[PDB]
């Protein structure tokens, strides 16, 4: 079932990854 | 930073209860609400003291001098 | 037309945490020794 649709709580797992990588000032550094 | 001695609202000593609370969580796996209550922290004024504490001192200690 | 090195030009301020900054490849414990806040 690894191809099951995503829930609403799962969007936070993506947001976690966005910030784990980019941080809060990616614009300034990049 | 560093556990408040005495709850602001009623002044029940809360200074002793810190390590004991942190222990009832790691060692006893217990949920926050039971640990607080175990420690006799019944009034929410007292509960908020421990439950919402941020022991910044521990980061502060990480610097050498 | 017949034919008959590396020079310093200036000091450029670095933005902290950038590639050129020391703190970029810095671990948590590293920053603390450097008296910086992680
Ligand atoms: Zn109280």
């Amino acid at each position: 079932d690894e191809s099951a649709p995503i829930t609403a709580e799962d969007s936070w797992a993506v947001i976690s990854a966005f910030f784990r990588e980019k941080g809060l000032v990616s614009q300034q550094l990049d | 930073m560093i556990v408040p001695v005495r709850c602001f609202s009623c002044g029940k000593v809360v200074g002793d209860k810190w390590e004991s609370y942190l222990n009832l969580l790691q060692e006893d796996e217990l949920d926050e609400g039971t640990a607080l209550s175990r420690l006799g922290l019944k009034r929410y004024c007292c509960r908020r003291m421990i439950l919402t504490h941020v022991d910044l001192i521990e980061k502060f200690l990480r610097y050498n001098p | 037309k017949y034919e008959l090195g590396k020079v310093f030009i200036g000091r450029l301020p670095i933005m902290l945490r950038s590639k050129n900054c020391y703190l970029s490849e810095a671990t948590e414990s590293d920053l603390y020794k450097l008296k910086e806040c992680p």
